[PDB]
RNA sequence: CCCGCCCCUUGCCUCUCGGCGCCGGCCCGAAGCGUUUACUUUGAAAAAAU
RNA sequence: GAAACUGCGAAUGGCUCAUUAAAUCAGUUAUGGUUCCUUUGGUCGCCUACUUGGAUAACUGUGGUAAUUCUAGAGCUAAUACAUGCCGACGGCGCUGACUCCCUUUGUGUGGGAUGCGUGCAUUUAUCAGAUCAAAACCAACCCGGUCGGCGGCUUUGGUGACUCUAGAUAACCUCGGGCCGAUCGCAGCCCUCCGUGGCGGCGACGACCCAUUCGAACGUCUGCCCUAUCAACUUUCGAUGGUAGUCGCCGUGCCUACCAUGGUGACCACGGGUGACGGGGAAUCAGGGUUCGAUUCCGGAGAGGGAGCCUGAGAAACGGCUACCACAUCCAAGGAAGGCAGCAGGCGCGCAAAUUACCCACUC
C-alpha cells in the first residue's frame, strides 16, 4: 500500500539517476576543454621539428 | 663501528660499578679484573664497611 | 569423481611417486558432451567461483561467416563430413571443434544478389522466371547503373564455392567449442583450406 | 587448515612496529580488508589505545567508534580494525585534532599533529594507467581510488595531492632527479632525500639511487620510492629528525649530551 | 701505494635525439662494450620469537 | 516481544604426527597461463505502475510408531522468501532510396528525401584499422594561397623489455526455460496559475552488474636431503619421452583420447629397498673445525577407525555434513533405529612413563 513515504523514495530513485547523467557531462565538458588546449603542445613538436631543419640548414 | 660502541657502554657499566677506574678505562684493564673486586660491591660487604655490624656474618641477619 | 592429478603418473627417470593426500576439488572432470544434430537440448553447469558453463546437446545452427564479403548470417548445420580428430566421429555424426560439416548456403545468395543485383549460377533460366527475377531487377532506376557497374567489374567468386552452391552446400569449419561455450559458430571455407579438405575427403570416401 | 582463507592472526607472526608485547594473549588485531597492504597497515586500535591511551581495553576503543567522533579521510569509519595506512589524515572534530601517518626515521608510524589546512589533502602515488571504455584513462593509487579523467601527461611513479572531499587533483610532480622523495618499503624506511639517479633494467625489478644533504648515498628498489615534494622543498610538515637518520653511536651522544630523558 | 704522460691509461666510436658551455662554428657527460667464469669487494633483498 | 520464515557463519579455531625421501619444505622467481565471499574506490537512463502474481511456516485443529532433534492429514496468512513486468528522455547514429531539385546533353558536379531495417554494456564469431622512417623531378585527374602551365602546404588513441595488450571500427550472434539496467525499508523537510494534489529535496539502510584493490588460492622456474650396490640397469600402450589435432578443466600441461614418431634416465649413483623420517624457524654440547637432537606453543603440510563417492557454498572431496562397503559396537515390542573424544575433562587398555568429570567471558580476540 503506497504511503506518502513510499513515493518519495520513487522520486528520489529517478532524482539520483538523472544526476548521475548530468555529472558525466560536467565531467567529460572539462575533460575535452583541457583535453583540446594540449593537442598547443601537439602543434608545438610538430613546429619544432620543422624549425629544427631550418635552424640547421641557417648555415 | 662494533668496537668503538660496545667497548665505550661495556666500560661505561664497569665504571658505574666501581670495580675497575676511569683512570684506566681501556680494553686490557678489564683482563686485570679478579674475583675479589666484584665481591667488594656486594650489600653485606658495604653493610659491614660503611655501617655497623661486629663481623661479616652479622652484617648479613 | 574421474580425475585430472598430475600426483598420478611417472617421472622422467622411470620413477614412480605416490599419493600423500585424497583428490581435491580444484582437479575435476565431468565426462564430454558429445553434441550432435538436432534440436536443441541444453543443461546449465555451476563451476568454481561460481558462473555457468553451457553445454550444449544436439545442436543444429551456427552463426557463419563469409569474411571476404563480410556477410555472417544465421544458417543451419546439417551434417559431419571430416573430422581431423579421428575418424570414429564422422561416421557416428558427433560434433567437436575443427569439424568440417555442410551447411544451408541459402542467406548467402540472398545477400549476394540484394547486393551486386547479378544472379549466381543456375539450373536453367525459367528457374527465377516465376519469382528470383521479381527482386533481382527491381523498380529502382535510380541506380541501374551507378550502383551496378562496380559490381560488374568486381567480384569474380572462385570456382570450388560456386559448384557446391547449386547443390545448397558449402563446407565451413567449426570454430569454437560447443560443450563449453554452449553454441557452435565458423567460418565457411575458401581458397587454399578449401582445397586441402577435398583432397583428404576425396581421398578417404566419396 | 586450509580449507579456505584465515581470520585469527596470532601476536608472535603480527609485523613488528606495532610495538605489540606478549604477556598480553595469543592474538593480536589482523588488519580487516581494505585499500592498504596488511603489513603496511597500521589497524585502528593500536592508535587508539596502544599509542594515544584514551581507551584501555578494546571494548572501550568500540565505544568511541560507536559515537562516531572517528573519520578517515573525511568520511566516517567505525570499525575497531579499518586498515589504515601510510599518507592518510585522522579528524578527531571533538578535541579539534589533527593526525598524518608518516615513517618516523626508525621506520614506524609516529604521531604527527598538522594544522586544519594540511589536513584537507594527502599524497597519493600513481601505479597503473588504464584506459576503460569508450576512450576515457583512469588512474589507480596506492590508497586504491580511481580518479577518471586526469589531464594526459602524468606517468607511473608520479604523485598526486587529492582533495579529500572532491576527488579531482589539485597538482602533481613528474617523477625526475632533483626532487624530493621519501623511503616507504624496503629495508630503508623513512628516509628523505633527492632521487639523484635512476637505473633501468628489462625486466627483473630495477634500483634508484637516492642521496641526501648530508652525504649518503643508499639506494632502495623502484616501488619503494615515493614523491613529496620539489628539490629540497618537501609540500608536507615533515616530522622531527628530516629522515636524515643517524647512526646508533650519535644518538647515544645526544641524550647524554644534553642530559636529558625528562622534562 | 686519484689525472695524466713515452706506445697505453678507465678500450671506442657515432652519432642522434632531449642540456652544459665559449666566440653559424666548435668541445665534453649519457647510448652499444672491452672473449667468458670462478674468486674478491659493495649494494639491493630478506617473518617474528630465540 | 517468545515463536517461525528470511539473511549470515559453521571451510576459522582446537588436536594429532600415521602416511610422506625432489615429495613435503626453505630461499628465489612467474602468472603476458588463471580464479577470488568480503573491504575500499569507480561503474549504475535503449481495465497495474498510486505498485503486478500465488503459496508456505509459525499458528489452529486432528494423528500414527516399541523407540529418535521422526513425521502425516486438515484449516489459515506474510516478504529484501518465491515468480512477474511497465513507465521515463530516445531532439541520435548507419545502411536501403519511393524519389525529388539545380547546373554542365548524358556522365559528372548537386542539394535534400518519405517508407524500412539496425542502433547501451556483458556474451560468441569473423573482418578492418591500430599510421608517423630520407629528399625531389616531370606527365594524367585534383583543394587552398592562386591562375587560363600546375607550382609551394596537411591527415595523428593509451601503455609494457616484449602481448595475438588496452581502447576503436564493421558484420552478426544472444545464455531461452539459465546476463545487467531496483515493484525494498528507516530517519527528518519543502514549494504549489493552490487547496493535498501536482511539483522536489535532504539524511540514511538494503540489494545487484562489471573493473580495480585487499585477503588469498592454484599451477610453474632455479638451487638445496638421511641410510643402503648381499639393489646396476630401469621406463613404454595397463603413456614411457616427444609431435599434431581434439576432449576435459578455473586456466597451462599426455591431465585425457585419436593418429604418428622412438625416445627418456644412469657410476656426477639412476632405479629398487630401508628409516623408532612430517619439513623448516630452532635445541644440547663445543678453543678453532664439528657432532647429535627437533613429537611439542611460530610458519607450512597431512589426517579425523580403514577406503570410496558426493551435496551445499565464494571457498570443502568437510567427517561435532551426507551416502555405501569393510572393521567395530549400542538400543529394540526383533518389525527397525542410531554411532565415531588424534576438541575440554574423565575412564579402560598399554606400558619404565604422564594432572581437575573445577570457576568465568573481566582481559585478549
Amino acid at each position: 500500500l503506497v504511503t506518502p513515504r513510499v513515493l518519495q523514495h520513487k522520486r528520489r530513485r529517478i532524482a539520483l539517476k538523472k544526476q548521475r547523467t548530468k555529472k558525466n557531462k560536467e565531467e567529460a565538458a572539462e575533460y575535452a576543454k583541457l583535453l583540446a588546449k594540449r593537442m598547443k603542445e601537439a602543434k608545438e613538436k610538430r613546429q619544432e621539428q620543422i624549425a629544427k631543419r631550418r635552424r640547421l640548414s641557417s648555415l | 663501528p662494533r668496537r668503538l660502541f660496545e667497548g665505550n657502554a661495556l666500560l661505561r657499566r664497569l665504571v658505574r660499578i666501581g670495580v675497575l677506574d676511569e683512570g684506566k678505562m681501556k680494553l686490557d684493564y678489564i683482563l686485570g679484573l679478579k674475583i675479589e673486586d666484584f665481591l667488594e660491591r656486594r650489600l653485606q660487604t658495604q653493610v659491614f664497611k660503611l655501617g655497623l655490624a661486629k663481623s661479616i656474618h652479622h652484617a648479613r641477619v | 569423481g574421474i580425475s585430472r592429478d598430475n600426483w598420478h603418473k611417472r617421472r622422467k627417470t622411470g620413477g614412480k611417486r605416490k599419493p600423500y593426500h585424497k583428490k581435491r576439488k580444484y582437479e575435476l572432470g565431468r565426462p564430454a558432451a558429445n553434441t550432435k544434430i538436432g534440436p536443441r537440448r541444453i543443461h546449465t553447469v555451476g563451476v568454481r567461483g561460481g558462473n555457468k558453463k553451457y553445454r550444449a546437446l544436439r545442436l543444429d545452427v551456427g552463426n557463419f561467416s563469409w569474411g571476404s564479403e563480410c556477410c555472417t548470417r544465421k544458417t543451419r548445420i546439417i551434417d559431419v563430413v571430416y573430422n581431423a580428430s579421428n575418424n570414429e566421429l564422422v561416421r557416428t555424426k558427433t560434433l567437436v571443434k575443427n569439424c568440417i560439416v555442410l551447411i544451408d548456403s541459402t542467406p548467402y545468395r540472398q545477400w549476394y544478389e540484394s547486393h551486386y543485383a547479378l544472379p549466381l549460377g543456375r539450373k536453367k533460366g525459367a528457374k527465377l522466371t516465376p519469382e528470383e527475377e521479381e527482386i533481382l531487377n527491381k523498380k529502382r532506376s535510380k541506380k541501374i547503373q551507378k550502383k551496378y557497374d562496380e559490381r560488374k567489374k568486381n567480384a569474380k567468386i572462385s570456382s570450388l564455392l560456386e559448384e557446391q552452391f547449386q547443390q545448397g552446400k558449402l563446407l565451413a569449419c567449426i570454430a569454437s567449442r560447443p560443450g563449453q561455450c554452449g553454441r557452435a559458430d565458423g567460418y565457411v571455407l575458401e581458397g587454399k583450406e578449401l582445397e586441402f579438405y577435398l583432397r583428404k575427403i576425396k581421398a578417404r570416401k566419396g | 587448515m586450509a580449507r579456505g582463507p584465515k581470520k585469527h592472526l596470532k601476536r608472535v607472526a603480527a609485523p613488528k612496529h606495532w610495538m605489540l608485547d606478549k604477556l598480553t594473549s595469543v592474538f593480536a588485531p589482523r588488519p580487516s580488508t581494505g585499500p592498504h597492504k596488511l603489513r603496511e597497515c597500521l589497524p585502528l586500535i593500536i592508535f587508539l589505545r596502544n599509542k594515544l591511551k584514551y581507551a584501555l581495553t578494546g571494548d572501550e576503543v568500540k565505544k568511541i567508534c560507536m559515537q562516531r567522533f572517528i573519520k578517515i579521510d573525511g568520511k566516517v569509519r567505525a570499525d575497531i580494525t579499518y586498515p589504515a595506512g601510510f599518507m592518510d589524515v585522522i579528524s578527531i572534530d571533538k578535541t579539534g585534532e589533527n593526525f598524518r601517518l608518516i615513517y618516523d626515521t626508525k621506520g614506524r608510524f609516529a604521531v604527527h599533529r598538522i594544522t586544519p589546512e594540511e589536513a584537507k589533502y594527502k599524497l597519493c602515488k600513481v601505479r597503473k594507467i588504464f584506459v576503460g571504455t569508450k576512450g576515457i584513462p583512469h588512474l589507480v593509487t596506492h590508497d586504491a581510488r580511481t580518479i577518471r579523467y586526469p589531464d594526459p601527461l602524468i606517468k607511473m611513479n608520479d604523485t598526486i595531492q587529492i582533495d579529500l572531499e572532491t576527488g579531482k587533483i589539485t597538482d602533481f610532480i613528474k617523477f625526475d632527479t632533483g626532487n624530493l622523495c621519501m623511503v616507504t618499503g624496503g629495508a630503508n624506511l623513512g628516509r628523505i632525500g633527492v632521487i639523484t639517479n635512476r637505473e633501468r633494467h628489462p625486466g627483473s625489478f630495477d634500483v634508484v639511487h637516492v642521496k641526501d644533504a648530508n652525504g649518503n648515498s643508499f639506494a632502495t628498489r623502484l616501488s619503494n620510492i615515493f614523491v613529496i615534494g620539489k628539490g629540497n622543498k618537501p609540500w608536507i610538515s615533515l616530522p622531527r629528525g628530516k629522515g636524515i637518520r643517524l647512526t646508533i653511536a650519535e644518538e647515544r651522544d645526544k641524550r647524554l649530551a644534553a642530559k636529558q630523558s625528562s622534562g
